[PDB]
RNA sequence: UAUACCUCUGCUUC
RNA sequence: AGUAGUAACAAGAG
């Protein structure tokens, strides 16, 4: 199972 | 932080990740209105490309004619169509003396050709210039307009079945003094009615002898008519188009054929080469060319591009080149082949529909045909326009027609085109100089591989070349075209980096509905991510993507979605309804709101077949009832594989015809059909084989039945009543 | 029906515009007035669909009793309109109508449809019926070629199959008797009694039909598997970086087999040959190489195919060997005695040179055309006997110019009549002897005539022949129709025979490294071993890569503890043998410059670093020799260049990345501080060091042969990559 | 006599070849920079950043769209009840009262008991769509003799400077959200390992831009094009009301259908492909258009009350434009999900290449990273004049924004700029990989590119991100220029 | 004519000519092929029977 | 002019 | 107005 991130968020 | 894209090609090089530059999931560019100002844009360029040659009044048309050929050599870097006979035969000798016994072989294989060409051939042209009402119609009803027309001033080759006498009336019809044609005009009668008052009219249309003088029809059978290409990509400004007649269709067949025979067998040409095949003659081209000159040898592949392609090579070249091709084969042949260029040296070009002039105080507007082009002051056109209706005048005809001796249009002769860009490949050195050069060829792009010892040679060497294109009236673009150091160049949106990037964006509009039927689209669509993952580099997530997203361009067109699920529609009610009937559900097609069982492995299945275990009888048995209403008389680009069921139906006809004067075709349109049907009855072959007899098409039907009902008497199938009544029917006929 | 027809043809006649019709309208011109109609192209149907579906009455429907089954409405939706169209003048329809037909309309006869369809059916079977494998990432070349797409019944022209066609559906109609209806009345015996009971439309089975039969050939990017049952699931079996092991079902081919067989043994050999003790190589992968389904050992034992490559592994496993040549149609055994190729040009009888290989010695074979069979005795040039057998005229014929084109006899040279070059249909130019065999069956007639004729054997078993295969008392020249009808292997894969002569040669088996047929796999580790250029190349490279660690810290200790790895034959396989050692006692030599010296170059270490596997070979004076570029087997692009990049190898200093056949790789963080403003001159030449930069009075840049010719310590001028002079010492 | 025509020919014939240089490659567009021009306007058909959906928890299957916009205002009455108009900003060719009053009747309309969403034909709505505006056609005998008939100036696009709203819409739609909108249906199941090989890389890469803005934007246009032809053709002479909608599922799994706006369909006789039904939007916003006055001159808008977004209080706007489309660029609405396979074949290509050189699935390895190797990084954008390193999530998204920046912005100014700056492009790889690039009219390839610059916002964008990147490969040219000499 | 002769042969059962006939009985079943000599009759016919 | 707040048309070319 | 962009639509026809 995939849940995507990011340094703005 | 500013994101930027292009900092990906930090990263990635241009090649490898060559699809993001290609916007092709947006719209392409469409044409507005009217496309005189870009046809007449042609006709100056093409005459200011050869102003400087010879000018001289046509006695045959009347028009003014323009010859750059064997005419002064350029000074600059203008355009030129200045091309020199000489230079041209020498290239070809060239190409005769590398290729020796292709020319002569090519023109028996198309002269063999010829003769068992028929007269049907001509009806695969697509749109073609009716000279008879002058309108674009169907290949088909042109063709058959032109055979009418033809039986009136006593012509009936087309009756002989072959091309040959055909093409043998068209060039004795310009001969004719009056050319007679059907013109269809209507009468009223009085048919009985239930109407109060006992009648009603209806205009029976009838046909009306119709006469053209030998000069108007000799520009008819010259002229062209144009219009402007919608959806061109990549570019900005639009521009025109050309469309042929039906007397020149045979003789362009026969030109290009050979120009085909000889390409063919050439290793320095893409055409008709295949473009899954092209990368194998051009990654061994290149090959070739690495492995040649080790010691310090610079190869350099030049990215080409050609300007002004059309507007420069000239139909009296196209002449010479078969009459050099044609060397070997007979005189009547020799004939043939030179009339399609001879007709296009002397062609005429009509300039589609004109200019609107408009009011913005009152909010009016109005065509002004081409005839009436010059029946203002010029000062009421724009100012653009002003300059073209100026410079239009020396080249403008009457009838509102522009004389265009040079020059070609856009797609007429690809083949022998390219075989004169072959041509200048051929040559590969001058003078003895330190290099050689090579490359292939494809109309207007190509790719020119040079090989010396230092870079000032190669460039000298490509200079050689753009020097000796230019006495063969070939134009290189020195704005779009660019140079480079062997290893990576581009042809054709053909990407090569130490091989040929995988470039998506180009097949991706394929991917959408094609528009054809539910049954048909349905194969289309999963045939098409099949073969994109194998030539076009997608992998298995991105084409099991491909897989949803045409589904979902499916439902949404045919408006058949999940009959589970409750998604709203005239017909989604009743696909709620055969989801409640039918027990297997996931034998349901999805154009009948059934389940998507498409994956990777069986994209090249139909549908049909895969499902066929899983349906119920009545559901299997009512969707491919053999009589069906839904199929049409079928008859035997890309093809595809899918069955014949109630989803493979066709859609309704235009129906603008019904208020227009062209009603007439449809009543000619269905006699036909009646014809043709009840032939088909008689002969089931018709169907699949053409017919072939020069004989009556009533004879082969009434000989057919009287042997139907004489094997069905004696056979055992009818009876005395049922044979003597067929008998004393026939005997009447 | 024909009364039927009769009336509705008086019917049509009252019309006086279809009676003219009927009358001036030729049966040719049929297919002209049959596409005649207000329709128009339509050139953008994607979006014309979508519009059309959102109009009420899209569809068309053609005039009938189905038609009127179908109500006005239904439920409040409107099916179809009282208004007709006008192509049909039937009238038109919504989607829903067809939606409403499947759900409540009539259940049609679909008895036959399996056998109708059939050709589509038999590709589900041979996805339901297969099995898959592994999935294995990694390099592929792909090699575009003409393929065939589907697998067919029988395979035919398309005038054949026309005619074939013609002949099962519309009999009657079918004209002049062609000859196919004589080879293939079983075909049209099977499909009539097949398509009998059907209620579908002819039209439908001629196109079902017409698939089945014509070939589709198209080029595509193929890889291991070129079957038409493999082609067919191309999109799943590979791609530019994976693999996919697919076994599909039913029933395969021998001759497919056959195809595969014979690479795959070539394959194998090729490998084993550099590494010493071939037969041990050569046995452990033919142990464990499987074609398809069934093993390398069951298919060399059930299969009498083979050839050179085939026998040699046959003898390595065990059991017989079968010597069979195919020279075209000719099948042929040998008997005994065992010719030997010799490259000569001959002055054929039309009047030109043609270098063919004529072979020399005696032998003697078991030949068999088709039907027909015999015993050839032939020597260099010359047809001593030929004992065959009766049977049909053609298979007589052609076994007797078979025969006489495989021995290369003058008689048969010299009556060769115009041109003999020609090309095959998609323009390829076939091999010398080849043509001879293309041109001699067809215009046969200069052959026999120059062959002579002398008397026939008066023996009662033995009887002769004449040009028109008939019995006759003078017979061809050599020509009798009779009516009767252990081993070892070397270590270097040679096959000697218990009197010490050798029959196999190891150096006898094509170069000619062509696709397979069916799934070659290798039941193994280091399949890659047997792979193609880029493959091994790209493997080798990445093999060094991962070890770099290791090998560039052993590189200082270990003298000549590296060159030799266990993955570095597999790339030696590649190189030209003529050339291996002359690379390696050159890469050795370089490499150990920068060893020896203080000038160290990551990216060059990993490029010359394979080579150095083959036994060197120096020259007579002890310097290696010197190198532009290493070239590797197969197509121009595969070469290694010394001081620029190059198709399979080059190196990019700014971003420190290393492109291995196109796949990027990165060297940063295994790079050392001093190789900023280090030229690459001090790893070009063996030898030799940069002292300054380009002297113009040292004069031009010097080649190779000067280079070798200098004399130790004397300066020169040397071009790395086009634009960056040096100035470099011996 | 080839070669005894070129002895004779002028020297003046020639390529006049000149070998590429990096300084030679002059920034493209030297006019966007300039300000004396104005700043290049919004001109979407729909909002993108922007956009404000109205949220309603439903049990996520599909209603009739007036009930769902119904539904959708009941929940948010405020909104829909306000009928005081608070004009904030105004088109210069707009008319408040019409525009306002078409939206309260768009608003009526929707709300109320009855089936038909069509609306009357007011006078206002009869300016909004543009009735009647269409020119009268005469005889050509009347117009060569009216001497006031003339042939029209053709109207040439505007000059346009750079605007920094592009550059925020490309950051904004570039970033994840917790919200995914697309309706990718089912599939076959799996079998080959090939297919558990896709369906395992599906969940990295599809959900990577299924969680991100430009899925929702898109499916938004995809959509609303989709009911909006079907409006075009089956009410031709009717003005109806549209609803912007889409259906959307959080991370917790709740399907929430949002409704961003409604909109007026034209009168749609649409004859030929290019023919224009004028369509009026009227869109949600948080968005003060003073703040960035230069983006919304074409819009018009109003003040219709607040929510509780981010938990604190946001100014609701709404957003009203006279717009317009035609059957085909509502056909490539419908076929406007196809940006997912242009962005995500080329990030899986590079995930093939990967795979190829460790030989296993890098395809968890390029996002994450694993046990042996790091997450691939790529170089993303700049932040105050320096690289930026993005993660292959990033990457992906990133291009789908293109490809999906590519449709909303689709004319020939793109197709040419494209076309012509892709040449340019190739030079500077060429100049990358020091292959000795030649060039004979370089004057000539600038002229073909800079024409296609004028008011088109992603080609204005493009060309100043070319010349950001033409700019930061010119400091990477100074490394290898000194190699080895 | 083909069509004829082959409506004929397929409906009595019996080959189908491989040249082109001239003549067909009914009652025999047989195709015939007649033949317009000037010499002799029996040169002409046994030609035929090639 | 009238029928015509009617009728036909949505790629059907003048 | 607006769509749009080197010329059109913003209904046409009887």
């Amino acid at each position: 199972s995939y849940s995507p991130t990011s340094p703005s968020y | 932080m500013n994101i930027n894209p292009y900092f990906l090609f930090i990263d990635v090089p241009i090649q490898a990740a060559i699809s993001t530059t290609f916007p092709y999931t947006g719209v392409p560019p469409y044409s507005h209105g009217t496309g005189t100002g870009y046809t007449i844009d042609t006709v100056i360029r093409t005459h200011e490309y050869s102003n400087k040659g010879k000018q001289y009044i046509s006695d045959v048309t009347g028009c003014t004619m323009v010859d750059p050929t064997n005419g002064p050599l350029p000074e600059d870097n203008e355009p030129s169509a200045y091309a020199q006979l000489d230079c041209v035969l020498e290239a070809l000798d060239r190409m005769d003396e590398e290729h020796p016994g292709l020319f002569q072989a090519a023109s028996q294989n198309a002269m063999e050709t010829l003769m068992v060409t028929t007269v049907d051939k001509l009806t695969q042209g697509r749109q073609t210039f009716d000279w008879t009402v002058c309108r674009n119609q169907p290949a088909a009803t042109a063709l058959n307009t032109t055979i009418t027309s033809f039986r009136l001033n006593d012509l009936n080759g087309a009756d002989k079945g072959g091309l040959i006498p055909f093409c043998q009336d068209i060039i004795d019809s310009l001969d004719r003094p009056e050319m007679t044609f059907f013109s269809v005009k209507n009468i009223k009668k009085k048919l009985p009615a239930k109407n109060r008052k006992g009648f009603l009219i209806k205009r029976i249309p009838m046909k009306v002898k119709d006469k053209i003088t030998k000069v108007e029809y000799i520009k008819r059978a010259l002229s062209l008519n144009t219009m402007t290409k919608d959806a061109e990509r990549g570019k900005l400004k639009r521009r025109a188009i050309a469309t042929a007649g039906i007397q020149i269709r045979g003789f362009v067949l026969v030109v290009e054929n050979l120009a085909k025979n000889i390409c063919e067998n050439l290793e320095q040409s893409g055409l008709p080469v295949g473009g899954n095949e092209k990368k194998a003659k051009l990654s061994n081209a290149v090959a070739k060319m690495l492995s040649n000159c080790p010691p310090g040898g610079i190869s350099m592949t030049v990215t080409g591009d050609n300007t002004k392609w059309n507007e420069c090579l000239n139909p009296r070249i196209f002449l010479a080149m078969t009459e050099r091709i044609t060397r070997d084969s007979p005189i009547w042949f020799r004939d043939f082949c030179s009339i399609a260029p001879v007709l296009f040296s002397n062609k005429i070009a009509r300039l589609g529909k004109g200019f609107m002039i408009t009011s913005k105080t009152k909010r009016l507007k109005a065509q002004i045909p081409c005839p009436d082009l010059f029946s203002i002051p010029l000062e009421r056109y724009n100012e653009e326009t002003r300059a073209k209706l100026k410079k239009l005048k020396p080249f403008f005809n009457e009838e509102g027609t522009a004389s265009l001796s040079p020059g070609m249009m856009m797609g007429m002769f690809n083949m022998l085109s390219t075989v004169l860009g072959v041509a200048a490949l051929g040559i590969k050195n001058i003078g003895n100089k330190e290099y050689l050069w090579d490359g292939l060829q494809s109309s207007d792009d190509f790719a020119l591989f040079v090989n010396a010892k230092d870079e000032e040679t190669c460039m000298e060497g490509i200079n050689d070349f753009y020097r000796t294109c230019k006495l063969l009236g070939i134009n290189m673009s020195k704005k779009k075209s660019y140079c480079n150091e062997t290893g990576m160049f581009e042809f054709t949106s053909m990407f090569y980096r130490d091989g040929f990037v995988s470039n998506f964006a180009m097949e991706l509009p394929s991917f959408g509905v094609a528009g054809v039927n539910e049954s048909a689209d349905m194969a289309i669509g999963m045939t098409i991510i099949k073969n994109n993952m194998i030539n076009n580099g997608m992998g298995p997530a991105t084409a099991q993507t491909a897989i949803q997203l045409f589904i979902a361009d499916y439902r949404y067109t045919y408006k058949c979605h999940r009959g589970d699920s409750k998604v709203e529609g005239k017909r989604m009610k009743i696909i709620k309804e055969l989801w409640e009937n039918t027990k297997g559900r996931d034998g349901l097609l999805v154009a009948d709101g059934g389940p998507n069982i498409y994956n990777l492995r069986n994209l090249h299945i139909p549908e049909i077949v895969l499902k066929y275990n899983l349906m119920d009888p009545e559901y299997k048995g009512r969707l491919l009832h053999p009589q069906n209403p839904f199929v049409g008389h079928l008859s035997i680009k890309m093809d595809y594989d899918a069955v014949s069921g109630t989803h493979s139906w066709r859609t309704k006809r235009n129906r603008s015809i019904l208020n227009t004067d062209q009603r007439n075709m449809i009543l000619e349109e269905q006699c036909y059909a009646k014809c043709c049907n009840l032939f088909e009855a008689c002969f089931n072959s018709a169907s699949y084989r053409k017919p072939v007899g020069q004989h009556s098409m009533l004879e082969a039907m009434a000989h057919r039945l009287r042997m139907d009902a004489r094997l069905d008497y004696e056979s055992g199938r009818m009876s005395k009543d049922d044979f003597e009544k067929a008998m004393a029917h026939l005997g009447e006929i | 029906m024909t009364l039927a027809k009769i009336e509705l043809l008086k019917q049509l006649l009252r019309d006086n515009e279809a009676k003219t019709v009927l009358k001036q309208t030729t049966v040719d011109q049929y297919n002209i007035i049959r596409k005649f109609n207000t329709s128009r192209i339509e050139k953008n149907p994607s979006l014309r669909m979508k519009w059309a579906m959102c109009s009420n009455f899209p569809l068309a429907l053609t005039k009938g009793d189905m038609a009127n089954r179908i109500p006005l409405e239904y439920k409040g939706i409107q099916l179809k309109t009282n208004a007709e169209d006008i192509g049909t003048k039937g009238q038109m329809c919504s989607i829903a109508a067809v939606t409403w037909w499947n759900t409540y309309g009539p259940i049609g006869d679909t008895e036959g449809f399996e056998r109708v369809y059939e050709s589509f059916f038999l590709r589900k079977m041979r996805l339901d019926n297969a099995t898959w494998g592994r999935i294995t990432f990694g390099p592929v070349e792909r090699v575009r070629k003409r393929v065939l797409l589907n697998p067919l019944t029988k395979e035919m022209p398309p005038d054949e199959a026309s005619n074939v066609i013609m002949e099962i559906l519309f009999p009657k109609e079918a004209g002049i008797p062609r000859e196919s209806t004589w080879i293939h009345r079983e075909l049209i015996k099977e499909k009539r009694e097949k398509l009998k009971g059907t209620m579908i439309t002819p039209i439908v089975l001629a196109y079902m039909l017409e698939r089945e039969l014509v070939a589709r050939r198209r080029f595509l990017p193929v890889a291991g598997a070129t079957s038409a049952e493999f082609i067919e699931m191309l999109h799943c079996l590979q791609g530019e970086n994976w693999r996919q092991i697919y076994h599909p079902g039913g029933n395969k081919l021998t001759e497919s087999r056959s195809q595969s067989m014979i690479v795959a043994c070539r394959k194998i050999i090729r490998r084993s040959i550099v590494a010493s003790n071939p037969l041990e190589l050569a046995v452990e992968i033919a142990n464990k190489t499987v074609i398809d389904t069934e093993p390398l050992k069951s298919c060399l034992a059930a299969i009498d195919g083979g050839d050179v490559a085939c026998d040699i592994i046959r003898a390595a496993l065990g059991l017989k060997i079968r010597q069979r040549q195919r020279f075209g149609r000719l099948e042929l055994k040998r008997i005994s005695g065992r010719g030997f190729k010799n490259d000569e040009e001959i002055l054929i009888g039309n009047g030109t040179i043609q270098k063919i290989g004529i072979w020399d010695g005696e032998e003697e074979f078991h030949v068999r055309c088709g039907e027909c069979r015999g015993i050839l005795k032939k020597s260099k040039m010359k047809l001593e006997k030929l004992l065959i057998n009766s049977a049909k005229k053609e298979d007589m014929r052609d076994l007797i110019i078979l025969c006489m084109v495989f021995s290369q006899d003058t008689r048969m040279f010299q009556g060769v009549r115009g041109e003999i070059n020609f090309l095959n249909r998609a323009g390829q130019l076939l091999s010398p002897m080849y043509q001879l065999q293309r041109y001699f069956l067809n215009r046969s007639n200069d052959l026999f005539d120059q062959w002579g004729y002398e008397e026939s054997p008066k023996a009662s078993e033995l009887h002769g022949i004449n040009e028109s295969m008939n019995a006759s008392d003078y017979t061809l020249k050599g020509v009798v129709v009779t009516r009767n009808v252990k081993v070892s292997i070397t270590k270097n894969l040679s096959l000697i025979k218990r009197t010490g002569e050798v029959i196999m040669g190891a150096n006898d088996v094509s170069e000619l490294e062509s696709q397979a047929q069916l799934m070659i796999t290798y039941d193994t580790p280091k399949m890659w071993e047997m792979g193609t250029t880029k493959e091994l190349v790209q493997n080798t490279y990445q093999w060094v890569l991962k070890n770099l660690v290791t090998l560039k810290a052993q590189f200082l200790l270990g003298k000549e503890d590296m060159f030799q790895w266990d993955a570095f034959e597999a790339f030696e396989s590649i190189i030209p043998q003529k050339m291996a050692g002359q690379y390696s006692g050159f890469a050795r030599a370089v490499l150990k410059q920068m060893r020896d010296q203080e000038v160290m170059k990551t990216d060059q270490f990993i490029k010359l670093l394979p080579f150095c596997f083959s036994p060197p070979k120096l020259r007579s004076n002890g310097e290696p020799y010197q190198f532009l570029k290493l070239v590797l087997k197969g197509g121009g692009e595969n070469f290694i260049e010394v001081r620029k990049g190059s198709p399979l190898f080059s190196y990019n200093p700014q971003t420190e990345v290393l492109t291995i056949c196109g796949r990027m790789m990165s060297l940063k963080g295994k790079i050392e501080d001093e190789e900023r403003n280090r030229s690459m001159g001090n790893a070009v030449l063996a030898g030799f060091l940069v002292s300054g930069k380009y002297d113009p009075d040292l004069g031009d840049f010097k080649t190779i042969e000067e280079l070798e010719k200098l004399k130790p310590g004397e300066k020169a001028n040397i071009l790395l990559y086009q634009g960056k002079p040096v100035k470099v010492v011996k | 006599a080839i070669e005894r025509n070129l002895a004779r020919m002028s020297p003046l014939v020639s390529v006049t070849p000149k070998k590429l240089t990096w300084e030679d490659l002059r920034p493209i567009g030297p006019h966007i920079y300039n300000h004396e021009l104005p700043e290049v306007p919004y001109n979407a058909f729909l909002l993108m950043s922007d956009e404000l959906g109205l949220a309603n928890m439903t049990e996520g299957k599909s209603k009739k769209p007036k009930t769902l916009a119904k539904e959708c205002l009941e929940k948010y009455s405020t909104l829909r009840d306000q009928t005081d108009p608070i004009l904030i900003m105004k088109s210069e060719k707009a008319n408040e009262n019409f525009l306002w009053k078409l939206w309260r009747d768009c608003v009526n309309t929707i709300s109320n008991e009855e089936m038909s969403n069509e609306l009357q034909k007011t006078n206002y709505a009869k300016w909004a769509t543009g009735d009647g505006l269409t020119y009268q056609k005469i005889m050509k005998e009347v117009a060569i003799d009216d001497e006031t008939m003339c042939q029209e100036e053709p109207k040439i696009p505007n000059k346009c400077r750079v605007a920094a709203w592009v550059q925020t819409e490309m950051n904004l739609l570039s970033t994840l959200t917790s919200k995914r909108a697309l309706d990718l249906p089912e599939i076959g199941p799996d079998v080959a390992p090939v297919e558990h090989v896709g369906s395992e890389r599906r969940k990295y890469f599809v959900n990577e831009i299924n969680y991100c803005k430009a899925s929702t934007v898109m499916m938004k246009y995809v959509l609303f094009h989709t009911s909006l032809l079907n409006e075009s053709n089956a009410s031709m002479g009717k003005y109806k009301v549209i609803p912007i909608t889409n259906r959307v599922v959080n991370e917790k799994g709740e399907s929430f259908d949002m409704l961003y706006g409604l909109a007026v369909k034209g009168q749609s006789h649409l004859r030929g492909d290019t023919d224009v039904v004028t369509v009026v939007t009227f869109e949600f916003s948080s968005t003060d258009p003073r703040v960035d006055s230069g983006k919304w001159p074409k819009y018009t808008v109003f003040r219709i009350g607040s929510l509780f977004v981010s938990g604190r209080e946001k100014s609701v706007y709404l957003y009203c434009r006279v717009n317009g489309t035609n059957k085909i660029q509502m056909k490539w609405g419908m076929e406007a999900r196809r940006c997912l396979l242009q962005s995500m074949q080329q990030m899986e290509a590079i995930v093939e290449q990967e795979s190829s050189i460790q030989g296993y699935d890098m395809t968890k390895a390029c996002f994450k990273g694993d046990r042996v190797n790091s997450p691939k990084t790529f170089s993303i954008g700049t932040q105050e004049g320096k690289l930026v390193k993005g993660s292959f999530g990033k990457a992906l998204r990133v291009i789908f924004t293109k490809c999906l920046m590519h449709y909303v912005f689709g004319n020939a100014q793109l197709e040419g700029f494209s076309a012509e700056s892709r040449r340019l492009l190739l030079l500077i790889q060429a100049l990358k990989d020091r292959k000795g690039p030649w060039v004979f009219d370089l004057e000539g390839m600038y002229s073909g590119i800079e024409e296609c610059i004028s008011n088109n916002p992603w080609v204005i964008q493009s060309a100043y991100w070319f010349n950001e990147w033409l700019g930061f490969e010119k400091e990477g040219s100074k490394v290898l220029e000194s190699v080895d000499e | 004519a083909w069509m004829v002769q082959r409506s004929l042969a397929q409906e009595h059962g019996i080959e189908t000519p491989k040249y082109l006939a001239d003549l067909f009985d009914y009652k025999t079943k047989r195709f015939i092929e007649v033949g317009i000599t000037k010499g002799l009759a029996d040169d002409y016919f046994w030609k035929k029977k090639e």
